[PDB]
């Protein structure tokens, strides 16, 4: 199987390919084609997902408590991160002056 | 402490960053490597956390041309006003052909890293590498080269900094293993958009099917790697050829000329004897291949190790699946 | 000169399109072809050089009938062929040589697509005698130029599906380049081991 | 060693009482004749198997016939082995070495 | 590898559900649910993955793996020679 | 010097040279020498032609087997009427038939035994025995299908892998010698860093 | 005199140490423990074992092949020199295998071989490549003597490959580096003659520099010349036995060629009819089931009139190299044509190539250690 048959970089006709087997065909088919059967009909899936829903509700429920603390904490991070991290990169670039005028004093 | 060397910790790239990267996914810089944005973050527990990026666009008609920094200055104020500050601690070029750290990307990085040593340089690699392994490639520059700072010139400080022998297989940090703590909202959307509105979930997941079947993925990978890598291989070989000839093959002839002189004339010079060895440009160890080229040997081994793997998986699945 | 270069270089360029070591036979033909390929607008040929370049493009596609019409037109006849004391003998010889070498460029370019070919359809397509066609194909097989076997009862040429893929060709070209890099590393190793060679060869062979 | 069994029993001198004096030797060599018959014949003729074992009679051959379960066939050879059971090829079948090769190529 | 090991998991949760769809008929009556709904899904599924079942398929499938493996092998051969030229220059 | 004398003054001596090569008893010498003989015959084909030289030209230049067989019948008349070659007739015809056949078997994958019997002027059963002897002597990988009356030549397609192995066999040996030489050079450098102090202490007992 | 000043001073120093060997290994823990501590190399302790394997064998081979009567050499060494060292409790290290494979070597030159069984059983300690390549050396030779040509030819392949991940480095094959090359070359060449229309494994074992010459040797041997019977057997003899030193060649002493009558003529009988087995198989088996056309075609090829074509044909099918059947009513000869396998080299190389990557990546990271 090669793209010699297929015309390698452009059809000129209606798409009607027959089925052929190429690398990761039977792999990714068996992943998703079997998945869909358990998604579309199922009496086993939707209950599990309704309890996954319940673990998802729980995480937003845990979250809204943490959000109220992050409303205090990340507020104190955000405002200070404008000052402190700027002051740090100030000293990174201001060091090039300290490199220069100090070395001038040597000689 | 997984923290990095001598000014910085690791990196953590929050999901809302990578969403904004895949918005300027692989266009606006397809066949041209374009710096698609700066990574703005903050120092967190054992890591940086890139919490937001803003993209940096350029004049991308079919070539890239650098523009006024009126964009970046106004846009980093635009971030500062509603959100944090200009806190550019890295950058991401996605961009062009599965993860590769070019000599230009090493030089742009060297200017970036020496200026702000709180940095990594990201290479966001989507489906182009056959996805594939190491989708987020981080990489910061060795602080050794930020101590034998500028410049690696062709004869002096190529040889001398080759002899110092700073890393060029240098370590790359892990990026995620933890709760980022902005999991929160996007967690709540999962239950909605699975089962009872799994349209857009299943749409994304069934992308896999057509990653296998159709036109020449691994084939084209191995094709582009048949060309990319043989180019680089030939280059080192003819580079090494000429330099090794100036190193030994020229010494061979001129020292056999030094024979003829008899290595001394007492009454007067020894002009000829003196004017043997007069410098050709490499005396030893052309550095920019030895360092920066070798960073791409590593990346070419990575591309090979990537393109191999998904092949290995099929070679299990194919045999086995039919075996029933 | 350019027609003699065309008939030698195009079969060679078709067979060796995949090889990294392109040995150019004619530097002047390769210059003229690169000048014609650099014109953004290629009109119908008027110059004797444009006619041979247009014929060289047709001959790489294996179409001998457009090659013939670019080499044997009224303009090239009165300018080149009617200057011979025996114009029609050189015409018939040149038609036959265009047919004989275009059959070879066609086989080199399209071998990859054919599983079997009859010598009857090659005789009809190229207007060549069956013993000549058989002798050319037999000689390409003996030279290892064509990966094919000849079935004597059916007069068919059966191709061997051993042609390297573009990825296998890049691997073969990389193996040749790695062999050349080893050959040059060995040369450099000998030049290093030779030392520094100056102090250890002066005490064995009076 | 060269398995010239016809020549072996011709070659024998019968006046050397030492060769009579080894107990079970006369049958042992016969058992080695029939041993190699089983490995490299699918059939053998009744007169042929006799001659290899020293020109046996009809009744003497009944022992050797019964020994490995061998029995007569139509017109008129002695069966030795089934055709597919003798040959035992172990030729071309490999390239099934996937499991080990992927276990080493795992990382 | 995560897409691999949730691969056969789909086939395992499929084995759960196809049991329940069979078992619906086994107990009392049911399996309308797979009479010609999932019965048509599964015929399509086996017309995709694997393909049809001669042994010419199996040998061609093997020959494709022998090619893919020879290519995956050649990728490690090239890693080895990416090394060897990188190494003599460093010497 | 003698080859130049033949090509310049006496091209008719190529008859005797060709006959001496074809009638040579050593099959290895015969196959090696034939390649150089064909070049000389092809160079002189404009000055000298006879059935014996044209037989070699038809077989090894033109690959015309029907021309070569016709020329072989004409060679019988030339050999019988030549004073020097009359004693070589039988040896020549037998070895010439072996050459036509060996060349035919290298080009053709399927050969009819009946066409061979007609070309050899033999019965089909004698032609089959003659082919078996030729396959044994030439070490050709061939299967005779006596039911279909065909000889099928084995495809000696040298695998692309085997051509790569032959080209890389010298590279693997050079790489292994280079590795051993690097390793010897590294082990000689590491032994030179061993400090000389450790040899002093054994003097006390 | 300088000759036997060196020879006698080896044996007398070995007979000295033989008592120390027996004394330390068995019972004196503290003396062994004291020896573990002081040097930086326990390599000095271990080398002296199999150093004296090949040096003692040289010195005893001299005394053997000079005194051919009233035998002093062979019963002294056999009783005391060998069995005292080996039969009793091993020293705790690789020395237990060293004294084993020293004894295996001593046991090899003597043509009494049947306890190769229990020597393998007493090789309880792990097979280090050092000990393993030298095990397969003799164990392959044991299979070569067992007329297990198909088994032994594989065993010779691996030990000649030079990707058994040898590195040596510090003189553990010293002064006989190319003996391992030429003996494995030579003994493999004999096995190829006997069977081969099977491997298709000779590509791995021997390189093309030697495959070309040894290839044509087998053909020239079996088909058309008994010349190769001579030159093969010339090279095969010093390598088959391994007589470490031939004594000084002079006509004034005899003394040496008399043992070489036996030693050589013992191996004459080996290659004699085992070679003549080859020519039978040499003619390729063109049509797998032979009718009257091919059976008579092969009986014209076996031998001519009259007397005794069929007999000789049916003698030679027996040996090992044919599997076939006769039919009476048909008059038909049906036979077995078996073949080996194409590519077994690639999947064995997939790790070997990765060792070229590995020790590549490693050795330069030892240079990257130093010049950093």
């Amino acid at each position: 199987y090669a793209t010699r048959e297929d015309a390698p970089i452009g059809p000129h006709l209606q798409s009607m390919p027959s089925e052929q087997i190429r690398n990761q065909l039977t792999a990714m088919s068996s992943v998703l084609a079997k998945a869909l059967e358990v998604i579309k009909p199922a009496h086993i899936l939707q209950e599990k997902e309704e309890q996954h829903q319940l673990a998802v509700t729980a995480y937003l429920k845990n979250s809204r408590k943490e959000h109220q603390r992050i409303l205090a904490r990340r507020q104190t991070i955000e405002e200070r991160k404008e000052r402190l991290e700027s002051l740090n990169i100030q000293r990174e670039k201001e060091e090039l002056e300290q490199r220069e005028a100090e070395l001038q004093k040597v000689r | 402490g997984g923290s990095g060397d001598s000014a910085v910790k690791q990196v953590q790239i929050d999901g809302l960053v990578v969403l904004k990267i895949i918005k300027h996914y692989q266009e606006e810089g397809q066949g041209t490597e374009v710096v698609q944005g700066v990574l703005l973050g903050l120092v967190v527990e054992d890591r940086l956390e890139i919490t937001n990026c803003f993209p940096f666009p350029q004049h991308t008609e079919d070539d890239a041309d650098f523009d006024e920094v009126q964009y970046q200055m106004e846009m980093m104020r635009s971030l500062r006003h509603v959100n944090i500050d200009h806190l550019h601690v890295g950058w991401y070029q996605s961009t062009y052909y599965g993860s590769f750290v070019t000599r230009a990307l090493l030089d742009s990085q060297f200017s970036y890293q020496h200026a702000i040593e709180e940095s990594v340089v990201l290479i966001y690699d989507p489906i182009k590498t056959a996805q594939g392994s190491l989708s987020l490639k981080a990489y910061r520059l060795t602080p050794k080269l930020m101590e034998v700072c500028k410049e690696k010139d062709f004869s002096p400080e190529a040889l001398k900094k080759a002899n110092i022998t700073f890393e060029h297989m240098f370590e790359e940090v892990p990026i995620v293993i933890k709760n980022s703590h902005l999991i929160n909202v996007l967690m709540w959307e999962l239950e909605k958009k699975s089962a009872v509105a799994d349209k857009h979930e299943l749409l994304s997941l069934a992308s896999s099917n057509h990653l296998g079947k159709n036109l020449q993925l691994l084939m084209d990978r191995v094709d582009e790697m048949s060309q990319d890598i043989v180019k680089y291989n030939t280059y080192m070989r003819n580079t090494s050829k000429q330099q090794q000839q100036k190193h030994q093959y020229q010494q061979r002839r001129q020292q056999e000329n030094m024979q003829r002189q008899s290595r001394g004339e007492p009454p007067l010079p020894e002009e000829d004897l003196s004017k043997l060895f007069k410098p050709p440009q490499p005396p030893a160890r052309m550095d920019s291949l030895l360092i920066a080229g070798q960073i791409n040997t590593y990346c070419q081994n990575i591309k090979e190790f990537t393109a191999q793997n998904l092949g290995k998986l099929f070679m299990a699945q194919a045999l086995q699946e039919y075996n029933n | 000169y350019l027609v003699s270069a065309m008939l030698l270089e195009i079969p060679y360029m078709a067979a060796h399109e995949s090889d990294a070591r392109r040995r150019m036979i004619s530097k002047q033909f390769h210059h003229q072809l690169r000048v014609g390929e650099r014109q953004p607008l290629l009109g119908p040929p008027e110059s004797m050089r444009e006619h041979v370049v247009a014929a060289s493009k047709a001959m790489k596609m294996g179409d001998w009938k457009t090659c013939h019409s670019f080499i044997i037109n009224e303009k090239m006849n009165g300018k080149v062929w009617d200057l011979f004391p025996e114009a029609d003998k050189v015409r018939t010889m040149l038609v036959r040589k265009i047919q004989e070498e275009s059959l070879r460029t066609y086989l080199f370019t399209y071998s990859s697509v054919y599983d079997s070919i009859s010598m009857e359809t090659l005789s009809d397509m190229f207007e060549l005698d069956l013993p000549t066609v058989h002798s050319i194909i037999s000689k390409m097989i003996i030279n290892e130029e064509l990966m094919a076997s000849l079935d004597q009862p059916t007069q068919t040429v059966v191709m061997h599906r051993t042609e390297p893929t573009a990825q296998q060709n890049l691997a073969l070209q990389l193996a040749e380049k790695l062999g050349s890099l080893v050959e040059n590393n060995e040369r450099v190793f000998d030049h290093k081991q030779g030392t520094y060679g100056g102090y250890f060869r002066d005490q064995k062979d009076g | 060693e060269t398995c010239h069994f016809q020549a072996f029993w011709q070659a024998l001198d019968e006046n050397m009482d030492l060769l009579e004096g080894i107990t079970g030797f006369e049958d042992s060599v016969r058992k080695f004749i029939c041993h190699v018959v089983g490995i490299t014949y699918q059939h053998i003729d009744r007169w042929l198997l006799a001659e290899m074992l020293g020109d046996l009679t009809d009744s003497q051959l009944k022992m050797w016939m019964s020994k490995y379960g061998w029995s007569a066939d139509e017109s008129g050879q002695i069966f030795i082995c089934s055709q597919e059971e003798s040959i035992k090829p172990k030729n071309i079948v490999e390239k099934i070495d996937f499991d080990s090769v992927s276990s080493i190529m795992a990382s | 590898s995560d897409l691999q090991q949730v691969g056969g998991a789909s086939a395992r949760i499929q084995d759960a559900l196809s049991t329940v769809l069979q078992y619906a008929e086994d107990v009392l009556s049911g399996k309308v649910s797979a009479d010609n709904t999932v019965g048509r899904f599964l015929m399509s599924l086996v017309n995709q993955v694997p393909k049809i079942v001669p042994d010419d398929f199996e040998t061609m499938l093997n020959s494709n793996i022998n090619d893919l493996l020879m290519v995956t092998y050649l990728a490690n051969l090239t890693q080895s020679q990416i090394a060897l030229n990188e190494k003599l220059v460093n010497l | 010097q003698y080859l130049n004398a033949i090509q310049t003054m006496c091209p008719h001596i190529l008859r005797y040279l060709t006959t001496a090569v074809i009638t040579n008893k050593d099959v290895r010498k015969r196959r090696q020498v034939l390649k150089d003989l064909v070049k000389v015959i092809q160079q002189e084909s404009y000055t000298y032609k006879d059935p014996i030289t044209e037989f070699v030209e038809c077989l090894y230049v033109n690959f015309d087997f029907d021309g070569a067989q016709k020329k072989l019948r004409e060679c019988e008349s030339v050999l019988v009427n030549d004073f020097f070659l009359v004693a070589c007739l039988e040896d020549f015809i037998e070895n010439a038939r072996l050459f036509i056949f060996e060349t035919f078997c290298r080009i053709h994958q399927c050969i009819s035994i009946n066409m061979l019997a007609d070309k050899l002027n033999m019965t089909p059963e004698e032609a089959e025995r003659w082919i078996v002897n030729l396959i044994r002597n030439a070490r050709l990988d061939a299967k005779i299908d006596s039911k279909l009356g065909h000889v099928v030549m084995g495809n000696n397609a040298v695998s692309p892998y085997q051509q790569v192995i032959e080209k890389t066999k010298s590279l693997s040996f050079r790489s292994q010698m280079l590795a051993m030489n690097i390793e010897k050079k590294l082990n000689q450098n590491s032994r030179s860093e061993a400090p000389n102090w450790a040899t002093q202490d054994s003097g006390f007992y | 005199q300088w000759l036997w000043d060196i020879i006698d001073e080896f044996i007398y120093q070995f007979q000295s140490f033989s008592q120390y060997r027996c004394k330390t290994a068995k019972k004196s823990e503290e003396e062994i423990d004291f020896l573990r501590s002081n040097p930086k190399i326990w390599n000095v302790h271990s080398v002296l074992n199999v150093l004296h394997s090949l040096v003692d064998k040289s010195n005893i081979n001299r005394q053997l092949e000079v005194y051919t009567s009233g035998g002093d050499p062979e019963s002294v060494a056999g009783e005391y020199g060998r069995h005292s060292l080996y039969k009793m409790l091993g020293y705790f290290s690789l020395v237990g295998l060293l004294r084993l494979h020293s004894l295996l070597g001593d046991y090899y030159q003597a043509i009494k071989v049947l306890e190769n069984i229990e020597l393998n059983k007493k090789s309880m300690y792990s097979r280090v490549p050092e000990c393993q390549v030298t095990t397969y050396y003799y164990v392959g030779f044991a299979y070569l003597m067992m007329r297990r040509y198909q088994d032994a030819i594989r065993v010779f392949a691996n030990i000649l490959l030079y990707i058994q991940r040898t590195k040596s480095m510090f003189q553990r094959t010293t002064y006989k580096y190319e003996m391992i090359n030429k003996q494995n070359e030579q003994m493999h060449a004999l096995l190829a003659i006997a069977l081969t229309m099977y491997p298709m494994r000779i590509d791995e074992s021997i390189h093309l520099q030697l495959r070309e010459k040894y290839g044509d040797k087998m053909l020239r041997m079996q088909k058309g010349d008994p010349q190769v019977y001579e030159e093969l057997f010339s090279y095969s003899c010093p390598k088959f036995l391994s007589p470490v030193v031939p004594n000084y060649d002079s006509v004034h002493p005899n003394y040496h060629k008399e043992p070489f009558l036996q030693q050589l003529k013992v191996f004459s009988d080996e290659v004699q009819q085992q070679a003549q087995l080859s020519t039978i198989r040499s003619f390729l088996k063109l049509y797998t089931t032979m009718p009257v056309a091919k059976l008579a075609g092969f009986l014209d090829l076996t031998e001519q009139e009259f007397r005794i074509q069929l007999l000789v044909f049916k003698h030679k099918m027996k040996n090992l190299v044919w599997t076939s059947g006769i039919s009476a009513l048909d008059g038909e000869f049906q036979s077995a044509s078996e073949v080996d396998f194409y590519i077994d080299k690639d999947m064995i190389h997939i790790a070997d190539t990765k060792v070229a990557r590995r020790y590549g990546d490693f050795f330069i990271r030892q240079i990257h250690k130093f010049e950093e």
